[PDB]
C-alpha cells in the first residue's frame, strides 16, 4: 500500500523562474509494491 | 520575642494545623466535589459527606476559622472586663466576643450535623 | 446609643430572607 | 507666520509655566516619605487582611444552596 | 414657576443627630466596623450559581450624587447655603438615588436578569424589592454616620477600596483549588511554588510558572501591581501652599482635580461603545465581546502586548482621545468642582480669608495663574499612569490604585493625628 | 467499503507550537464513487473524548475517489504553546460520502498522544539594580565610622 | 492512486514580483543623489576657513 504527497517547495512561484515540485511515495503496506510509475 | 508575640504565633499556627493542613499536603484533595445533577450537570459539593476520617481543602479553613472566633471571643470579653476602657465600648465588647462565642459554635455544631447525617439523631 | 441597633439589626434580620429563600 | 504661531502659543506656555510652576511650587519630601513608606504597606496589607479572612465563613455556608 | 419640588418629600426621611461629644478613634472603632461588617456582608452573599459565587448596591449613590453635581452648573446650586437649606441639595439625592435604584431594579426584574418572568414565582419580585430598597438605603445610612463623624467622611470610598483590597491582593495567597484541565491547581499564584518544589526538577520551568498562567493569570502581573502600587504614592503625596490672613496658610489642592475626571473619562469612551455594538463602517465586533472592524476597532485599546507586537501605528488613535479628553474635554471642570478664579474667590470670600502681599480683590488676577495650571499633571497623569499599568496588566489597578491608594493616604493621615494623639501621649 | 491509514512524515512527535504534519490514505474498495468531503483534527481531553479543547481548521478535500483507486492527502497542524506537557486526545476524522448521499466518517487517528526577552527583562537585570543599590550602600553605611569612644 | 493535492496556486508576473520583493537597487542608486549638492557643500566652508 502506497502513500504518495506532492508538495511546492517554492514559496513563491513565479513567471520565468524554477518550480520545483517534490514527490514523495510511501511503502506502508506489509508487501512490496512493484512497477511503481508516477505519472504528472 | 515577648509572650504576646508568641501567642500571636501559635494561634496562627492552631488555625492552619487544626483545619488539617497536614491532610491536604500529603493527601491533597480538592477545596470541593462536584455531584451529578438529575438533569445531568454538576452541582459541586463543599463536604466529602459521611466520610468522617475525609475533608476537602476549604472545609478545614471554614471549621478551623469558626474554632479560632470561638477561642478569641472569650479573650475580647475578658479584655473587656478592664475598668479604664469608656463604658460605651465595653458593652460593646461584651456584644462582640458574646456573638463570636455564640454564633460560631452554633454554626461549627451545623456544619458538623451536615457532615453526618444521622449526627445526635 | 441606639445607632449601632438602627443600622445593624435591621439588616442582620434582613438575612432571614435569603437563609429560607 | 506669527498667524500660524497663535496655535502654538497656549501649548507651550501652559507646558512650560506649568512646569515652572510646579518645580517652583512643591519641592521634594523624600525623607518624610521614608516615615509614611512603612505604614503604606502596613495599612494596605492589614486592611486588605480584614476581608481577606472575612471572606472564609461565606464560601462554605453557600453550600446551603449551592453545593448540592 | 425645582426647589419648590424639595418640600414634599424633605424632612421625613430619618437622619440623625450630631454629637457635642469629643469622640476619638478608639471609641470610632466599633461604629467604624459595623460599616464594615454590613458592606462585606453585602459583598459575599448572593453553572450560574457557581459564576455568581465567584448589581447595583453603592454604584447609584455614586453616579446620582455625582449628577446632582454637575447639575450644580449653570449656577443652579447658587440658590446658596443657608439655614433653610442648609443640608437639601444633599437630602434630594437622598430620595432621588432611592427612586433612580428602584427603577433600576424593577427594569432588571421586567427583564428578569436571572429567570423567567413568572414561573419562578413572583414573591420573588417581593424579595428582590426588599432586598435592594434595605440594602441600598441602610449603606447610604451608613456613609452618612461616617460623614457625621461617628466615623471619618466617606465610607462608600473607603468599602469599594477595601473591595478592591480583596479583589487583588486575594489573588495572592488564596489557597482555593483550580483546574486546567491538568488535575490539582491553586488559585493563590504564589504558594504554588512550594508544590511545584514537590513536584518537579525543573526549577527554571516552575520559574516560567512565574510568567505563564492565562487565568487567574500569573505572577508577573502581580509583580507589576506591586511596583504601581508602590510608585504612586511619589506623586499623590505632593501639595502646595499659599499664606492666609483672617503663620498659618492654605494648602492649594492638587491631585484632587485627578479625583473627578477619569470615572467620566472612562464611562464615556465604554458606554459610546455599548451603544454603537447594540444600535448596529464605524464598527463590528469579535466574542466580553471586543471590536475587529470599523473605526471603533482602530479606535480600540490595545491592551495585549501582542497589540504592540502586530501594530504599533494602531495606539496613537486610542492615544488621541484617550488623553486629549484629559488635554481638553477636562478643562469644563472648572464648574462641576465648581472652582473658577469667581468661584473659588467667592468660596475664600465667605471664608473672609486674604493673603499677604496684594489686594483681596486683585487676588483673582493672582490666582488665576494657578488654576486652569492645576488640571495639567495634577489629572491628565494619573490617566497616563492608569493606562501604563492598565496595558502593563496590572491587575484591575488602573481604576482602582488610582481612587483606593489615595483613600489610604487620606486614611494615613487621620491614623497619624490620631495615633499620633497615642504617641505623643 | 472503504480503508484509511495514518502516516505522520515526522514521526509520532510532539511539538509544542510547532508545525505536525501527517498523510491520511483514503482507499475505495467498493464499486461505488466516494467524495472525500473533508479532513478535521481536533484535541481532546484523554479521560472523556466528549469534550473539545482545540479544533483544528478543517480541510476541505471535495475530491471524488473512483472505485478500487486510493487517494492520499497531506494534513498539517500546530498543537498550541500552552499544550507543553500535557495529554491529549488526538482525533482525526475523515468525512466522505457515497454518490447516493450517505454521509460517513471515519476516526482514522483516536490516540491519547503525550523570548529571550523573558529572561533579559528582569532576572538578569535585577543584578543590575543591585549595582545601584552596592553604591549607596557604600556612600551610606561608610557613614558609620563616627561613634567610637575616647 | 493519487498524490496530494497542492491545489490552485498564484504565479507572479516577473514584474510583480519584482516590484514586491526587489537589494543591489539602493546600493547603485546611493551614489546617484551625491552630485546634487558637491558646489555648494564644498564651498560653503571653503569660505567659511577663509573667514572662520
Amino acid at each position: 500500500r502506497l502513500l504518495a504527497s506532492k508538495s511546492l517547495l517554492n514559496r513563491y512561484a513565479v513567471e520565468g523562474r524554477d518550480l520545483t515540485l517534490q514527490y514523495n511515495i510511501y511503502n506502508v503496506g506489509s508487501s512490496a509494491a512493484l512497477d511503481v510509475e508516477l505519472s504528472d | 520575642p515577648s509572650a504576646m508575640t508568641v501567642y500571636a504565633l501559635v494561634v496562627v499556627s492552631y488555625f492552619l494545623i487544626t483545619g488539617g493542613i497536614i491532610y491536604d499536603v500529603i493527601v491533597e484533595p480538592p477545596s470541593v466535589g462536584s455531584m451529578t445533577d438529575e438533569h445531568g450537570h454538576q452541582r459541586p459539593v463543599a463536604f466529602l459527606a459521611y466520610r468522617v476520617n475525609g475533608q476537602y481543602i476549604m472545609e478545614g479553613l471554614a471549621s478551623s476559622f469558626l474554632f479560632t472566633m470561638g477561642g478569641l471571643g472569650f479573650i475580647i470579653l475578658d479584655r473587656s472586663n478592664a475598668p479604664n476602657i469608656p463604658k460605651l465600648n465595653r458593652f460593646l465588647l461584651l456584644f462582640i466576643g458574646f456573638v463570636c462565642v455564640l454564633l460560631s459554635f452554633f454554626m461549627a455544631r451545623v456544619f458538623m450535623r451536615m457532615k453526618l447525617p444521622g449526627y445526635l439523631m | 446609643p441606639v445607632p449601632v441597633l438602627v443600622m445593624s439589626l435591621l439588616f442582620i434580620a434582613s438575612v432571614f430572607m435569603l437563609h429560607i429563600w | 507666520m506669527d498667524q500660524v504661531m497663535q496655535f502654538v502659543e497656549p501649548s507651550r506656555q501652559f507646558v512650560k509655566d506649568s512646569i515652572r510652576l510646579v518645580k517652583r511650587c512643591t519641592k521634594p519630601d523624600r525623607k518624610e516619605f521614608q516615615k509614611i513608606a512603612m505604614a503604606t504597606a502596613i495599612g494596605f496589607a492589614i486592611m486588605g487582611f480584614i476581608g481577606f479572612f472575612v471572606k472564609l465563613i461565606h464560601i462554605p455556608i453557600n453550600n446551603i444552596i449551592v453545593g448540592g | 414657576i425645582f426647589l419648590e419640588v424639595i418640600k414634599p418629600f424633605c424632612v421625613i426621611l430619618p437622619e440623625i443627630q450630631k454629637p457635642e461629644r469629643k469622640i476619638q478613634f478608639k471609641e470610632k472603632v466599633l461604629w467604624t466596623a459595623i460599616t464594615l461588617f454590613i458592606f462585606l456582608v453585602c459583598c459575599q452573599i448572593p453553572f450560574y450559581w457557581m459564576r455568581v459565587i465567584l448589581e447595583l448596591g453603592i454604584s447609584p449613590i455614586v453616579t446620582s450624587g455625582l449628577i446632582m453635581q454637575l447639575l450644580a452648573g449653570a449656577k443652579i446650586i447658587e440658590v446658596g447655603d443657608t439655614p433653610k437649606d442648609r443640608a437639601l441639595f444633599n437630602g434630594a439625592q437622598k430620595l432621588f438615588g432611592m427612586i433612580i435604584t428602584i427603577g433600576q431594579s424593577i427594569v432588571y426584574v421586567m427583564t428578569g436578569m436571572y429567570g423567567d418572568p413568572s414561573e419562578m414565582g413572583a414573591g420573588i419580585c417581593l424579595l428582590i424589592t426588599i432586598q435592594l430598597f434595605v440594602a441600598g438605603l441602610i449603606v447610604l445610612l451608613l456613609d452618612e454616620l461616617l460623614q457625621k463623624g461617628y466615623g471619618l467622611g466617606s465610607g462608600i470610598s473607603l468599602f469599594i477600596a477595601t473591595n478592591i483590597c480583596e479583589t487583588i491582593v486575594w489573588k495572592a495567597f488564596s489557597p482555593t483549588t483550580v483546574n486546567t484541565g491538568r488535575g490539582m491547581e491553586f488559585e493563590g499564584a504564589i504558594i504554588a511554588l512550594f508544590h511545584l518544589l514537590a513536584t518537579r526538577t525543573d526549577k527554571v520551568r516552575a520559574l516560567r510558572e512565574a510568567f505563564y498562567r492565562q487565568n487567574l493569570p500569573n505572577l508577573m502581573n502581580l509583580i507589576a501591581t506591586i511596583f504601581v502600587f508602590a510608585v504612586v504614592i511619589y506623586f499623590q503625596g505632593f501639595r502646595v501652599d499659599l499664606p492666609i490672613k483672617s503663620y498659618n496658610t492654605y494648602p492649594i489642592k492638587l491631585f484632587y482635580t485627578s479625583n473627578i475626571p477619569i470615572i467620566l473619562q472612562s464611562a464615556l469612551v465604554s458606554n459610546l461603545y455599548v451603544i454603537s455594538q447594540m444600535l448596529s463602517l464605524l464598527g463590528t465586533w469579535s466574542d466580553r465581546a471586543y471590536p475587529v472592524g470599523g473605526l471603533c476597532y482602530y479606535l480600540s485599546p490595545p491592551e495585549s502586548f501582542g497589540s504592540v507586537l502586530e501594530d504599533p501605528v494602531h495606539a496613537v488613535v486610542y492615544i488621541v482621545f484617550m488623553l486629549g479628553s484629559c488635554a481638553f474635554f477636562s478643562k469644563t471642570w472648572i464648574e462641576v468642582s465648581g472652582s473658577s478664579a469667581k468661584d473659588v474667590a467667592k468660596q475664600l470670600k465667605e471664608q473672609q480669608m486674604v493673603m499677604r502681599g496684594h489686594r483681596e480683590t486683585s487676588m483673582v488676577h493672582e490666582l488665576n495663574r494657578y488654576i486652569p495650571t492645576a488640571a495639567a499633571f495634577g489629572g491628565l497623569c494619573i490617566g497616563a499612569l492608569s493606562v501604563l499599568a492598565d496595558f502593563l496588566g496590572a491587575i484591575g489597578s488602573g481604576t482602582g490604585i488610582l481612587l483606593a491608594v489615595t483613600i489610604i493616604y487620606q486614611y494615613f493621615e487621620i491614623f497619624v493625628k490620631e495615633q499620633s494623639e497615642v504617641g505623643s501621649m | 467499503s472503504a480503508d484509511t491509514t495514518i502516516l505522520f512524515v515526522k514521526g509520532e512527535d510532539f511539538p509544542a507550537n510547532n508545525i505536525v504534519k501527517f498523510l491520511v490514505g483514503f482507499t475505495n474498495k467498493g464499486t461505488e464513487d466516494f467524495i472525500v468531503e473533508s479532513l478535521d483534527a481536533s484535541f481532546r481531553y484523554p479521560q472523556d473524548y466528549q469534550f473539545y479543547i482545540q479544533n483544528f481548521t478543517a480541510l476541505p478535500l471535495n475530491t471524488v475517489v473512483p472505485p478500487q483507486r486510493q487517494a492520499t492527502f497531506e494534513y498539517s497542524f500546530i498543537p498550541a504553546e500552552p499544550m507543553g506537557g500535557r495529554p491529549f486526545g488526538l482525533v482525526i476524522n475523515l468525512n466522505y460520502k457515497d454518490l447516493n448521499g450517505n454521509v460517513f466518517q471515519d476516526a482514522v487517528f483516536n490516540q491519547t498522544v503525550t523570548d529571550g526577552e523573558t529572561i533579559f527583562m528582569y532576572m538578569f537585570l535585577a543584578g543590575l539594580g543591585l549595582l545601584v543599590i552596592v553604591g549607596l550602600h557604600q556612600l551610606l553605611e561608610s557613614r558609620k565610622r563616627k561613634r567610637p569612644i575616647q | 492512486g493519487s498524490t496530494s493535492a497542492p491545489g490552485q496556486g498564484g504565479i507572479l508576473a516577473q514584474r510583480e514580483f519584482d516590484r514586491r520583493f526587489s537589494f543591489l537597487d539602493w546600493a547603485a542608486f546611493g551614489v546617484m543623489t551625491l552630485p546634487s549638492i558637491g558646489i555648494p557643500l564644498l564651498l560653503w566652508y571653503s569660505s567659511k576657513r577663509k573667514y572662520d
